[PDB]
RNA sequence: CCGGGCACUCUAACGGGACUGCCCGCGAAAGCGGGAGGAAGGAGGGGACGACGUCUGGUCAGCAUGGCCCUUACGGCCUGGGCGACACACGUGCUACAAUGCCCACUACAAAGCGAUGCCACCCGGCAACGGGGAGCUAAUCGCAAAAAGGUGGGCCCAGUUCGGAUUGGGGUCUGCAACCCGACCCCAUGAAGCCGGAAUCGCUAGUAAUCGCGGAUCAGCCAUGCCGCGGUGAAUACG
């Protein structure tokens, strides 16, 4: 039960920079800061290194997880 | 032909009009036993009459607005005792012993700070 | 009778007995007791071998309850896990999921207390 | 009550038998402050006595009460060591309260489902002579007279 | 600690608010900060005068920024060489353009806001606290009053450790509303440290 | 008919200047409708006495805004004379619409 | 009870409206 | 509060979300009222002074 | 509801009223007990109000302020995270463990407050939150509102069970640039511990406790079961 609504959101920052890497065929790692940004089909294959708040984590995107959000893959805190 | 005793209570005002009638007591276009549907007491309100051997020898039309059915049950019992004397004054005489004529001052107390409600005070420990 | 995959509610009311089913609750009842018109308040004991059929056929082939359901849910979780999903984690590490305070009151997910020398 | 001997705050008569005892009972019965249902509960049972007696409701009541009220109860009194369990006569006031309280208490102690049934069957067992009511009663007297060895520690 | 501002405790009676202007709604939060800016810079200057009360009134544009003092002949400046420059600084605040109709205060030593100012001034000038006090008490008790009282904060004499100097004569009831007592607070910065001075002057009665 | 809603912060100041806007309209017109009070709308405030902790204190402050009416009969045209703009109080704010 | 969300009083308490507490 | 953090009065915060009252005088962000633009403290200060008309000492 | 009218309720100003004043008893007196009148009787009921001082109390992170310490970082902007971690421990609370109860339908009385980009009537689509459309109000005259418990009726029938809603999977709406971390709300499925609590311990003396629901502040929205107020019903007991 995740309520985005009737108007999905994806912070352009990478949207544009990720949509472009498709033009050249593909790229080699990125690095967002809007972990708040959702996810769309044009990710599969890419590797958007998100911030934990301390580091840049390489999150290898995949079909299965295309609906999720960057943040759910960049673990904030540490424990045991 | 007409008499009016009030009777307020806990924020309940009751206009108690008394007419010579045979005793068809009723409220806001609703039979007495119909506004106070199954409320054990209620009957109380009439005690004043029932107390002056009246009851059946006198009719009453009454209003009421504000508070809770109960309160009204009480207020009404008052006006019905007030106008009842506003009628015959030599009525207080033995209507006073029981006192169906005494604005029940007892009213809800305020909510002071640092408490839960006037008195109910927060509990504590390690003391 | 045995409506959903091997069921056995009986002697009770129906809008209540159907409940004893997996994908069935006080909701999917009234529906089925309507989409199949049956005096709701009837002891299942007093059920028509005729109605028990319409009731079965509806409920069974109208939803995803019992056996097959228990597997779907588990499938989403198991899925949630496969990917490094936060939620997919809290599941692995027996801890509340829907954003809750794991300091105090967290029992239900964690179970019994493990009191240690403080 | 350090200041004065608090007054036995009288109570208003019953909306029927116009009794005070009865009222007090209704009061003990009621909980969460719902004199309504309580007036019922009790009343509803005042009737059930009939279906089981050619007797009058009130009398049965008066008898259940005037029958479960104790005469001498225990009472502590620590003195230079450990606390002793002393007896002593019982107050005409602590009679009532200690009785009713026990009725409405023993009542809610039964198996009967319909609340009014309980109280109803309870007054009966009471007035008659057995049941949890008179039990806790004849169970206190027995407690005293078991320590009557402290008539020297009166008051 | 125990106690209140009898002023704020007597507004209901013996005391009319500083600013006496109805209004409100989407304005109160406005017409309020107004006065603050007024009595704000208004103090930064008139210090030398005895700036006691500074009532304010309104009803529509035409305000009424009064001002009491014991040195009116100072407010004026020179027939109007001062009372002007300032009523000009008014449009740098109340663009709503207001008056300034000044008035005077009889005996600056019954005006608590001042009596205290003085005791502060003294103190700030390295004066003898307890002496100045027993004096002000008189400067005040010695002119009409039915009773007065002064209270200097701590660090008396500069003492390396806070103290509290009393002194006061004649009735000064406070638990009594029907009192009427000017209360005056006075800040008093210092080389070694701050320290206020309270001034209470019970007068009249009913 | 002349709608006059007198609303002030105090029951004297305001109420006072609401026994004026009548006399000066009791001769020049209908004996008026007298001044009608209307209930007060109170804004209440409560604040922790001191700062930091000590939340079990508070102290209370209100802000009673009284109301008043009056209302007259027929814009006498000659009443407005005794009224018009001969006011004086400052702690009030009455609006109109006859 | 006074705290069951998908019920009558669950809304009365949780201060809401829904399929379990319409209007008229 | 600090000084930088008194730019709240920045007409252009970026998004009306970051609009936080913050007491006018003391700047006390918390306990800030609306009808006064003041923090619970400055409130009770002047209140006692009398610089807030109609504002009396509530009793009932 | 329209004419009509202030008698009544009420709204809100102003007074009046109660003082041991009156009668008996006791006393040297103050005054104590009792009785009549009376709406109320001895401070009628609840607030604001807290003496000299004490704890070297609390707060220099509200604000003011002496000294000291850093001035390319102990200042400043920003974006992401953190204040929301968890094996446990305690405090204050909430909801329960039920039949004096829970559930659906219908049906009856309150008080105090809030409302400009705001309270939202009424009609419409949607199971619903809510969306679209749109009347009045600056508000004793329109909205938030339904009060809830209660009453008449019917459902369950003593069962972890129509008790209890935790937990978890799924779909969806509103606020906001953005709800992974980390919002609330709705619909479905899920239906957990809990069957009245060890040693110990808390509150309250009358419209109080217990119990039921209503508003407000802050505030886009909300982690309010918290805080601050209102009123409904309405006890037990105090020898000492
Ligand atoms: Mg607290
Ligand atoms: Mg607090
Ligand atoms: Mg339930
Ligand atoms: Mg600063
Ligand atoms: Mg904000
Ligand atoms: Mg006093
Ligand atoms: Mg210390
Ligand atoms: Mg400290
Ligand atoms: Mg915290
Ligand atoms: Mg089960
Ligand atoms: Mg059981
Ligand atoms: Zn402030």
């Amino acid at each position: 039960p995740r309520s985005l609504k009737k108007g999905v959101f994806v912070d352009d920052h990478l949207l544009e920079k990720v949509l472009e890497l498709n033009a050249k065929g593909e790229k080699r790692l990125i690095k967002t800061w809007s972990r708040r940004s959702t996810i769309v089909p044009e990710m599969v294959g890419h590797t958007i290194a998100v911030y934990n708040g301390k580091q840049h984590v390489p999150v290898y995107i995949t079909e299965n997880m295309v609906g999720h959000k960057l943040g759910e893959f960049a673990p904030t805190r540490t424990y045991r | 032909e007409q008499y009016y005793g009030t009777g307020r209570r806990k924020e309940a005002v009751a206009r108690v009009f008394l007419r010579p009638g045979n005793g068809k007591v009723t409220v806001n276009g609703q039979d007495f036993n119909e506004y106070f549907q199954g409320l054990v007491r209620a009957v109380a309100a009439l005690e004043p009459l029932r107390a002056v051997d009246a009851l059946g020898r006198f009719d009453a039309y009454i209003t009421v607005r504000g508070g809770g059915k109960s309160g009204q049950i009480d207020a009404i019992k008052l006006g019905i005792a007030r106008a009842l004397v506003q009628y015959n004054p030599d009525y207080r005489a033995k209507l006073k012993p029981l006192g169906f004529l005494t604005r029940d001052a007892r009213v809800v107390e305020r909510k002071k700070y640092g408490k839960h409600k006037a008195r109910r005070a927060p509990q504590y420990s390690k003391r | 009778a045995r409506i959903a995959g091997v069921e056995i509610p009986r002697n009770k009311r129906v809008d209540v007995a159907l409940t004893y089913i997996y994908g069935i609750g006080k909701a999917r009842a009234k529906e089925a007791l309507e989409k199949t018109g049956i005096n709701p308040a009837t002891r299942v004991k007093d059920l028509t071998e005729a109605e028990v059929v319409r009731l079965r056929e509806y409920v069974e082939n109208t939803w995803k309850l019992e056996g097959e359901l228990r597997a779907e849910v588990a499938a989403n979780i198991k899925r949630l896990m496969d990917i490094g999903c936060y939620r997919g984690l809290r599941h692995r590490r027996g801890l509340p999921v829907r954003g809750q305070r794991t300091r105090t009151n967290a029992r239900t997910r964690k179970g019994p207390r493990k009191t240690v020398a403080g | 009550a350090r200041r004065r001997r608090a007054e036995v705050r009288q109570l208003q008569p019953d909306l029927v038998y116009g009794d005070v005892l009865v009222t007090a009972f209704i009061n003990k019965i009621m909980r969460d402050g719902k004199k309504n249902l309580a007036a019922r509960i009790f009343y509803d049972a005042c009737k059930i006595i009939q279906e089981k007696t050619g007797q009058e409701p009130l009398k049965v009541f008066k008898q259940a009460v005037e029958n479960v009220k104790p005469r001498m109860e225990v009472r502590s009194r620590r003195v230079g060591g450990a606390n002793y369990q002393v007896p002593m006569e019982v107050s005409p006031r602590r009679q009532q309260s200690l009785a009713l309280r026990w009725l409405v208490q023993a009542a809610n102690q039964r198996p009967e489902r319909r609340a009014a049934v309980r109280i109803a069957h309870e007054l009966m067992d009471a007035a008659e002579g057995k049941g949890g009511a008179v039990k806790k009663k004849e169970d206190v007297e027995r407690m005293a007279e078991a320590n009557r060895a402290y008539a020297h520690y009166r008051w | 600690g125990n106690k209140i501002h009898p002023i704020g405790f007597r507004l209901g009676i013996t005391r009319d608010w500083e600013s006496r202007w109805y209004a409100g709604k989407k304005q109160y939060r406005h017409l309020l900060l107004e006065d603050q800016r007024i009595r704000g810079l208004l103090e930064k200057e008139l210090y030398s005068a005895g700036l006691a009360r500074v009532d304010i009134e309104r009803a529509a544009d035409n305000v009424a920024v009064t001002v009491h003092v014991a040195k009116p002949g100072v407010v004026i400046g020179r027939g109007g060489e001062r009372i002007r420059v300032l009523r000009e600084e008014l449009a740098k605040l109340t663009g709503k353009n207001v008056a300034l109709n000044v008035q005077e205060v009889q005996n600056p030593n019954l005006s608590a806001p001042l009596v205290a100012q003085r005791v502060a001034e003294q103190i700030e000038r390295r004066f003898a606290v307890r002496r100045a006090i027993k004096q002000a008490v008189q400067r005040v008790m010695e002119s009409g009053a039915k009773g007065a009282k002064v209270i200097v904060s701590g660090r008396i004499g500069g003492a390396e450790q806070a103290r509290t100097e009393w002194a006061a004569q004649g009735r000064v009831p406070l638990h009594t509303l029907r009192a009427n007592i000017d209360y005056g607070f006075a800040l008093a910065r210092t080389t070694y440290g701050v320290l206020g001075v309270k001034a209470y002057i019970f007068l009249g009665e009913v | 008919k002349i709608r006059i809603k007198l609303r002030g912060f105090d029951h004297k100041t305001l109420d006072a200047s609401a026994q004026k806007i009548v006399e000066a309209a009791r001769r020049s017109g209908a004996q008026v409708s007298g001044p009608i009070p209307l209930p007060t709308r109170v804004r209440r405030f409560t604040v922790i006495r001191g700062p930091f902790k000590h939340k079990d204190s508070r102290e209370h402050f209100e802000l009673r805004t009284h109301n008043r009416l009056v209302d007259i009969i027929n814009p006498n045209r000659k009443t407005i004379e005794q009224l018009m703009t001969l006011d004086l109080p400052t702690g009030v704010e009455i609006e109109i619409k006859t | 009870g006074k705290g069951d969300r998908r019920t009558r009083r669950g809304k009365i308490w949780r201060g809401t409206y829904g399929k379990y507490r319409p209007r008229k | 509060a600090r000084k930088a953090l008194i730019e709240k009065a920045k007409r252009t915060p970026k998004f009306k979300v970051r609009a936080y009252t913050r007491c006018v005088r003391c700047g006390r962000a918390r306990s800030v009222y609306r009808f006064f633009g003041l923090c619970r403290i400055c409130l009770r200060e002047l209140a006692h002074k009398g610089q807030l008309p109609g504002v009396r000492k509530a009793s009932w």
